[PDB]
């Protein structure tokens, strides 16, 4: 049968209050299982599981190649944040909010960018919190969410659904009105 | 885990026997900032919108992928050459908007849990397999470190069509087809 | 202007 063996590097940057607190942590990971690490809060590596025992101890006995992991904090996750990070977080892009009907309304929210959002469902100005269904937060994978929020429904003669959305990109909350 | 207000992967590297083959990416807070075509030796963006966020000089990337092929080889000996688990991908098909009649939109198929990242997606209109129009992530990183992929298909909503992403995958035992349901 | 990588280092033993 067919097979295949996998190595994974993962030089990966986290980021806490702006440049507040800032973590490199590289992993050395075979097929799915990581095997050494290196974590700057720690400052020199770890054998993740006995696999990675001669790694870590080669490599903390090098005074070179820990004074080289050690600065990549620097040289690459501060250095990416001032270069890309900084200007990503900036980019704001407006959700798309539409209702259709299918009884069940669909407030449809698409195309938006960050990922942080609110969507609320009001029946003649009062927040609707039975019979709301919503999915998870839905990644496009080309750098857009959208997410959908379905509410059960029993209309009465002069009735107002409003889709209420709150975005970043938002001077004010989004409200899409229907009525049948 | 880790909690933090947004993670970058600086980079993603993948090597895998299979091939062989390697995969150079950036992510940051899980979505594709550039890779690196590593057969042109070039810097590329699979979204050219995020080329304003910096340039990357490939030779780190290929410096990295000679290293990857070295340590994998080490490592299958260690590991005395156990192989990949073939996970059971996820499969689900969904539109970027919503659908009406005539109007452009993109049919989405999300292939998830990928492992080993070894994977045919291929889009299906009426039963026929579909070459235009398509387009597709990298393998994008998870900390279960299994991959996901996405695939794009552009379309005109008609009243009779008939679309499915069909996923090739040695964790399942015959091709997944996913039916799009709007 | 130019996004920088951490370095992949060749294993021990
Ligand atoms: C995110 O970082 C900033 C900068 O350190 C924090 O602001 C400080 O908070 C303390 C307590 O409120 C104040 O006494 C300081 O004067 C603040 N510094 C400045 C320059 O204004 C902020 O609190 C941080 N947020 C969190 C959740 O930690
Ligand atoms: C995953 C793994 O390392 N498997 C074995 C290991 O258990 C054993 O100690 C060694 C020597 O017998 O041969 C190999
Ligand atoms: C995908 O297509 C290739 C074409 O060469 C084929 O050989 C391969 O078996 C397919 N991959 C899987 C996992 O089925």
């Amino acid at each position: 049968s067919p097979e295949d063996f996998v190595f994974q590097f993962k030089g990966m940057c986290y980021f806490t209050n702006g440049t507040e607190r800032v973590r490199l942590v590289t992993r050395y990971i075979y097929n799915r299982e990581e095997y050494a690490r290196f974590d700057s809060d720690v400052g020199v590596y770890r054998a993740v599981t006995p696999q990675g025992r001669p790694d870590a101890e080669y490599w903390n006995s090098q005074k070179e190649v820990l004074e080289g992991t050690r600065a990549e904090l620097d040289t690459v996750c501060r250095h990416n944040y001032e270069v890309a990070f900084r200007g990503i977080l900036q980019r704001r892009v407006e959700p798309t909010v539409t209702i259709s009907p299918s009884n069940l309304l669909v407030c449809s929210v698409t195309d938006f960018y960050p990922g942080q959002i609110k969507v609320r469902w009001f029946r003649n100005d009062q927040e609707e919190t039975a019979g709301v269904v919503s999915t998870p937060l839905i990644r496009n994978g080309d750098w857009t969410f959208q997410i959908l929020v379905m509410l059960e429904m029993t209309p009465q003669r002069g009735d107002v659904y409003t889709c209420h959305v709150e975005h970043p990109s938002l001077q004010s909350p989004i409200t899409v009105e229907w009525r049948a | 885990d880790i909690v933090a207000d947004h993670v970058a992967s600086c980079g993603v590297n993948l090597y895998q026997f299979y091939g062989p083959s390697g995969q150079y990416t950036h992510e940051f807070d899980g979505d594709e900032q550039f890779y690196v075509d590593l057969e042109r030796k070039e810097t590329a963006w699979r979204w050219p919108e995020f080329s304003k966020f910096g340039g990357f000089d490939p030779q780190g990337a290929l410096r990295n992928m000679a290293v990857a092929k070295h340590n994998l080889n080490i490592m299958i000996k260690r590991y005395n050459s156990t192989a990949a688990t073939n996970e059971v991908p996820e499969v689900t098909v969904f539109s970027k908007s919503p659908v009406t009649l005539g109007q452009p939109n993109t049919l989405i198929c999300l292939v998830d849990n990928i492992f080993p990242p070894v994977v045919n997606i291929t889009w299906l209109s009426n039963g026929q397999s579909v070459t235009e129009g398509v387009s597709e992530t990298s393998f994008l990183s998870k900390s279960d470190h299994s991959f996901f992929k996405i695939s794009y298909l552009t379309f005109l909503p008609s009243a009779d069509e008939i679309y499915d992403c069909k996923v090739e995958h040695w964790g399942l035992d015959q091709p997944l087809l996913k039916h799009w349901e709007p | 202007a130019g996004n920088h990588a951490a370095g992949i280092l060749t294993l021990g033993k």
